[PDB]
RNA sequence: CUCGUAGAGGGGGGUAGAAUUCCAGGUGUAGCGGUGAAAUGCGUAGAGAUCUGGAGGAAUACCGGUGGCGAAGGCGGCCCCCUGGACGAAGACUGACGCUCAGGUGCGAAAGCGUGGGGAGCAAACAGGAUCCUGGUAGUCCACGCCGUAAACGAUGUCGACUUGGAGGUUGUGCCGGCGUGGCUUCCGGAGCUAACGCGUUAAGUCGACCGCCUGGGGAGUACGGCCGCAAGGUUAAAACUCAAAUGAAUUGACGCUCGUGUUGUGAAAUGUUGGGUUCCCGCAACGAGCGGUACAAACCGUAGGGGAACCUGCGGUUGG
C-alpha cells in the first residue's frame, strides 16, 4: 500500500504519466 | 550578473547627460562598474551599497575617492526625502540594479511626492514595455497605471544580453522617469487607487461590470461615462483615477 | 457466461483486501476478465462482496 | 481513575512527524504523545527515533489505566512505522494484531502539485 | 417487452412482509401481460458492509419478462418504499429459468 | 434502430415480394422510416452529435437514391416522393 | 434484408463505495503544520489525534493491458431509457446507384468570454512569511451561447488494386487441443524504396482518381484591407530592407599507436584495434605488418496572467529529452 501513496501524494500530469507508461512498456521488451 | 559592454555603458552615460551642482545618487554601485564613467562629472555623488569591501575599495579610488559619499544602508527602508533637501535640489537616480529588487524601490521613490527630478533604471524589456503602454493592449496592466499617475515613462535604448556578464537569455532596457510637477489627474488616495487596478487587471479578460462588481455598479460606470461592456485594459488612467476618487468620495 | 451471484466463484478473483486480481496472475482470457471484473462489480453493490477489508 | 485494561493504537506516522495515541474498543481517546512534543524539531523530529521514543511517553502516559493487550493500526507512510511497534511491544503491552489503516482515495480528489526542488 | 433481472433487499425487521410485496410487485407483472419466469427469496444474508446501521438485509431474486413501463412503475416505487433499502434492475438478454448460485 | 417487424411491414408495402429487400423504393422507405423516427430523438438531445453523424449518412444517402431513381425512371420517382411525401 | 458477436462509441436520468474539506457531539490537552533550518498560519474560545452523525462538490483505486471504441478532438464505478458505427456466417434482393472534392456546412483538447447557478479539492493572479512555505480570487464543475486555436502528430490527405515472410495481442466463425477461414491491432524483417535515418501487405514498395499544400533564411503568418468575434483574437495575407547562408540526416572527436590488403557504407568513415577470460588466449570479415544534453568543432506547442520579472507561474498536449 506505500507504493500507492508515493504515486498519490502528488499530483502528475496526465500527458507524464502517459509517457512514463509508453517508457515502461518499451523497456518490457527485451 | 555584472555588465562588460563599454560603448553600452557609454551610450546610458550620455543618456543620462549628467552636469554639475545638482545632486546625483546611485543606488547599489556594486563593482562600480557604471560609477566610474559618471564620477568624473560630478562634484558630490552618492552612492547607497551593501558591502564593506566594496565601499572601503572605492573609498580608496583615485579618481572615485574624494567625490563619493556611501551609504550603508538598505535601499528599500532609505528615506530618500532627507537628502533632497540636504543638497536644496530634487535628486537624481540612476540605480541599474537587479531586477528582483528594482520594481518595489521605484515605487518607493514614487511615494516621496515628486522630490526626484529623474529616475534612470535597467528592467527587462518585458517590464519597461508595460510601463510605457497605454490602454487597450496586452502590455496595459495594473504596473502601467500606478507608473504614469506618478511619472512619465519614457524608454531610452534597448540593452542586448550579450552586454552583461554573464550573458541572461532576456533582453533588457535603461528608462528614465520623470515626476509630474502638476498631477493631470490627481487622486485623492492612492490605496484606493492600487485596489481598484488590483481588482480589475484580476480578472482582465472579463467585462468591468464582473471584475468590478463588488465595488461599482452598472449605474455607476454609465454615471461617470465608463462602458461596463469594455476590458480592464480599455480603461484609461484617467477613468482609473476618476473611480477612485468617486469611491472614497461614496465610500 | 460469469454470473455475479456467484460468490464462490468471484472470492476466487479477489484479493485478502477486496482488489481484483489482474489476468496476468491467473491466467484467465480478456473476454472473461471483463465479465468477471464487471460481475464483482455488481456484487460489491449488491454488499454480495466488500470494496475493502476496512469497512 | 478509570480501568480498561484493553485497547487500540493509533499511529499517525506522516513524513514530518509521529502521533501515538491510545484508544478503547469505542474509539474514546486515552492518552496521546507526538515525537515532536518531546524535544525534537526540524529533521530530528522527521527520525524513526524521535518516533521511539514518544511511543514510551505515550506508554508512561497511559499506564494509570494499566493496559495488557492493545492493536496497531498503522496510519501516513512516513518513517516511524516499525519503530512505535517496538517500543510498544518493547513496554510490556501484549502486541494482539496489526493492520494498515492508510486511507486510498478511488481516483476521489485532485491532490497538490508536487513541489519542485 | 424485455427480460429483466430485479434483485432488491428488505429492511430485517420487515422481512414480515415480503409475501405481501412479492404479490403486489407480480401484480403489476401479469397486469401488463408480463410472464415471471423465475423467483428465489433468499431471506435474510450476511452484507459484506453495514448500510445504514444494518448487518442483515432479506435478499429477494425476481426475474421479470415485461415491457419498459410497468418496470418503470416497478422502480419508482421502490425508491418510494422504506421497507427496500437497496434495488438493482438489470436487462438480461435471454430468459433463464434455472437455480440460482445462491440456492 | 428500426424493428423487424416495422421493417418487415415496409418491405412487403413498397417492394414487389417478400424476398425483394434491395429495390431503390424499399431503401428510401427505409432510410425515411428512421429519419422521421430520429427526429423526435435528437428534437430531445441536441448534444448528442456522434448520433447526428449517423442520422446525416442517412440522410446523404437517401438523396443520392433519389437521384439515382429519378435519373433512371422519373416516373417511379415522383410516384415516391409523393407516396412519401418528400420533395 | 435476416441471425448473431464484442466494445471507457454518443446523449439523458438514477445510484453506490473509497477519499478530501467543512459542520455537530463525545473522548482527549498542548501543540499542529511546514521547511535544509524557520516564520507567517492554526491552536486553552480546546486544535492536531480518535469515534460517531450530517452536509457538499468533484472524480471513479483494483480490474487496466504496445487492451477496447470513436472520423478526429476524445472516451474508464454500477444500473435503466434513447441512439450511431463496425464485424462474422449463410443466402436473398437492387443492378454502377461509384470515388474525390474548390466554395459551403457541421464537428472540434486545454485556456478564455457572455447569462444564471455551483464551488469540496486544486489553483494563474493576489496577500503574507522566508531564502520554497502559508492563505487564496478567477478558473477548473453545471445549463446555454461564444471562441475555432494545439508538437490537434503516425510531424505520413482520402479511395482502389497488386507484391517474400515470421512472432504476438484482440474479436468473429468453419471442421475434427489440432485444423483452416475473416476484421482490427503490435513488434520484427525480405525485395523494393529513401540523402540517410528508416518505411517495409496498416509502405515511405508498385500504379490509378481527386483534393490540399511548398519552392532560400530573417523580416513574418507580421503590417494594411476584407471577413468573423462581446473581447482576447482568428482567418486570408504582403512589401521594403537585411544576410549568403538557414536546414535535414549521418560521421569523427571532445565536453599503447598506425599501415597494407580485404570487407561493409553513395559517402565522410567503421571493421582490423567492438567481445569473453587472462601482456596472452580464444571467438570473430577480417587476414597480416610496422611501432610504442552540446545551440561544441529538459525542450517545445496553444492559451491565460504577473508589482520581489537577469524571467516566472496556472491548464492541456508533444518527444523533435
Ligand atoms: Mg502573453
Ligand atoms: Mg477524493
Ligand atoms: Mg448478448
Ligand atoms: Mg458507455
Ligand atoms: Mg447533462
Ligand atoms: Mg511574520
Ligand atoms: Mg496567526
Ligand atoms: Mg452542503
Ligand atoms: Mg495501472
Ligand atoms: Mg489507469
Ligand atoms: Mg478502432
Ligand atoms: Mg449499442
Ligand atoms: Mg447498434
Ligand atoms: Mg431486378
Ligand atoms: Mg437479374
Ligand atoms: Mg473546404
Ligand atoms: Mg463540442
Ligand atoms: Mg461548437
Ligand atoms: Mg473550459
Ligand atoms: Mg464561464
Ligand atoms: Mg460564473
Ligand atoms: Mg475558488
Ligand atoms: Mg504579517
Ligand atoms: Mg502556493
Ligand atoms: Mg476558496
Ligand atoms: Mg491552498
Ligand atoms: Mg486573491
Ligand atoms: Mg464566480
Ligand atoms: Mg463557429
Ligand atoms: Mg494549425
Ligand atoms: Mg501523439
Ligand atoms: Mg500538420
Ligand atoms: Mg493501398
Ligand atoms: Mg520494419
Ligand atoms: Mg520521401
Ligand atoms: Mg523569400
Ligand atoms: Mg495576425
Ligand atoms: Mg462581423
Ligand atoms: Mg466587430
Ligand atoms: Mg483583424
Ligand atoms: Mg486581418
Ligand atoms: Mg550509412
Ligand atoms: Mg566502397
Ligand atoms: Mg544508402
Ligand atoms: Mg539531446
Ligand atoms: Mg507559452
Ligand atoms: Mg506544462
Ligand atoms: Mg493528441
Ligand atoms: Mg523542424
Amino acid at each position: 500500500v506505500l507504493a500507492e501513496v508515493r504515486r498519490r501524494e502528488f499530483y502528475e500530469k496526465p500527458t507524464t504519466e502517459r509517457k512514463r507508461a509508453k517508457a515502461s512498456a518499451v523497456k518490457r521488451h527485451a | 550578473n555584472f555588465l562588460n559592454d563599454q560603448f553600452v555603458i557609454d551610450s546610458i552615460v550620455s543618456a543620462i547627460n549628467p552636469q554639475k551642482g545638482q545632486a546625483m545618487v546611485e543606488i547599489g554601485p556594486g563593482l562600480a562598474a557604471l560609477t566610474e564613467p559618471v564620477g568624473e562629472r560630478l562634484d558630490q555623488l552618492t552612492v547607497i551599497e551593501l558591502d564593506r569591501d566594496l565601499a572601503a575599495r572605492l573609498q580608496t579610488h583615485p579618481f572615485l575617492g574624494p567625490k563619493l559619499t556611501i551609504y550603508q544602508q538598505d535601499a528599500m527602508t532609505f528615506n530618500f526625502g532627507e537628502l533632497a533637501e540636504k543638497m536644496g535640489q530634487p535628486l537624481r537616480v540612476f540605480g541599474n540594479l537587479p531586477y528582483n529588487i528594482s520594481t518595489p524601490l521605484m515605487f518607493h521613490l514614487f511615494s516621496y511626492t515628486d522630490a526626484i527630478a529623474d529616475m534612470h533604471f535597467m528592467l527587462q524589456k518585458e517590464v519597461v514595455n508595460r510601463l510605457v503602454a497605454g490602454p487597450n493592449s496586452k502590455a496595459y496592466g495594473r504596473l502601467s497605471v500606478m507608473a504614469q499617475y506618478y511619472c512619465n515613462v519614457i524608454p531610452v535604448l534597448e540593452v542586448p544580453p550579450s552586454a552583461f556578464t554573464p550573458p541572461p537569455k532576456v533582453d533588457s532596457a535603461v528608462v528614465r522617469l520623470v515626476p509630474h510637477a502638476t498631477m493631470p489627474h490627481p487622486v485623492k488616495d492612492v490605496r484606493v487607487l492600487s485596489r481598484i487596478t488590483t481588482e480589475a487587471f484580476n480578472q482582465r479578460r472579463k467585462t468591468i461590470r464582473n471584475s468590478l462588481g463588488n465595488l461599482f455598479s452598472v449605474e455607476v460606470l454609465t454615471g461617470m461615462g465608463i462602458d461596463p461592456a469594455m476590458r480592464a485594459e480599455n480603461i484609461s488612467v484617467a477613468q482609473y483615477c476618476q473611480m477612485a476618487n468617486y469611491l472614497a468620495e461614496n465610500a | 457466461e460469469i454470473d455475479y451471484k456467484d460468490i464462490a466463484t468471484l472470492k476466487n478473483y479477489i484479493t485478502e483486501s477486496g482488489k481484483i486480481v489482474p489476468s496476468r496472475i491467473t491466467g484467465t482470457r480478456a473476454k472473461y476478465q471483463r465479465q468477471l471484473a464487471r460481475a464483482i462489480k455488481r456484487a460489491r453493490y449488491l454488499s454480495l462482496l466488500p470494496y475493502t477489508d476496512r469497512h | 481513575r478509570k480501568q480498561v485494561s484493553d485497547g487500540v493504537a493509533h499511529i499517525h506516522a506522516s513524513f514530518n512527524n509521529t502521533i501515538v495515541t491510545i484508544t478503547d474498543r469505542q474509539g474514546n481517546a486515552l492518552g496521546w504523545a507526538t515525537a515532536g512534543g518531546s524535544g525534537f524539531r526540524g529533521s530530528r523530529k522527521s527520525t524513526p527515533f524521535a518516533a521511539q521514543v514518544a511511543a514510551e511517553r505515550c506508554a508512561d502516559a497511559v499506564k494509570e489505566y494499566g493496559i495488557k493487550n492493545l492493536e496497531v493500526m498503522v496510519k501516513g507512510p512516513g518513517p516511524g512505522r516499525e519503530s512505535t511497534i517496538r517500543a510498544l511491544n518493547a513496554a510490556g503491552f501484549r502486541i494482539t494484531n496489526i493492520t494498515d489503516v492508510t486511507p486510498i482515495p478511488h481516483n476521489g480528489c485532485r491532490p497538490p502539485k508536487k513541489r519542485r526542488v | 417487452m424485455r427480460h429483466y433481472e430485479i434483485v432488491f433487499m428488505v429492511h430485517p425487521d420487515q422481512s414480515e412482509q415480503v409475501p405481501g410485496m412479492i404479490e403486489r410487485y407480480t401484480a403489476a407483472i401479469t397486469g401488463a401481460e408480463g410472464k415471471i419466469h423465475r423467483l428465489e427469496d433468499w431471506g435474510r444474508r450476511q452484507l459484506a458492509y453495514p448500510i445504514n446501521k444494518l448487518h442483515k438485509a432479506h435478499y429477494v431474486l425476481m426475474n421479470v419478462e415485461a415491457p419498459q413501463e410497468v418496470i418503470d412503475e416497478l422502480e419508482t416505487t421502490f425508491r418510494f418504499n422504506d421497507a427496500v433499502i437497496r434495488s438493482m434492475v438489470m436487462r438480461t438478454k435471454h430468459a433463464v429459468t434455472e437455480a440460482s448460485p445462491m440456492v | 434502430s428500426l424493428s423487424t417487424e416495422a421493417t418487415a411491414k415496409i418491405v412487403s408495402e413498397f417492394g414487389r415480394d417478400a424476398n425483394d429487400t434491395g429495390s431503390t423504393e424499399v431503401q428510401v422507405a427505409l432510410l425515411t422510416a428512421q429519419i422521421n423516427h430520429l427526429q423526435g430523438h435528437f428534437a430531445e438531445h441536441k448534444k448528442d452529435h456522434h448520433s447526428r453523424r449517423g442520422l446525416l449518412r442517412m440522410v446523404s444517402q437517401r438523396r443520392k437514391l433519389l437521384d439515382y431513381l429519378k435519373r433512371k425512371d422519373v416516373a417511379r420517382y415522383t410516384q415516391l416522393i409523393e407516396r412519401l411525401g418528400l420533395r
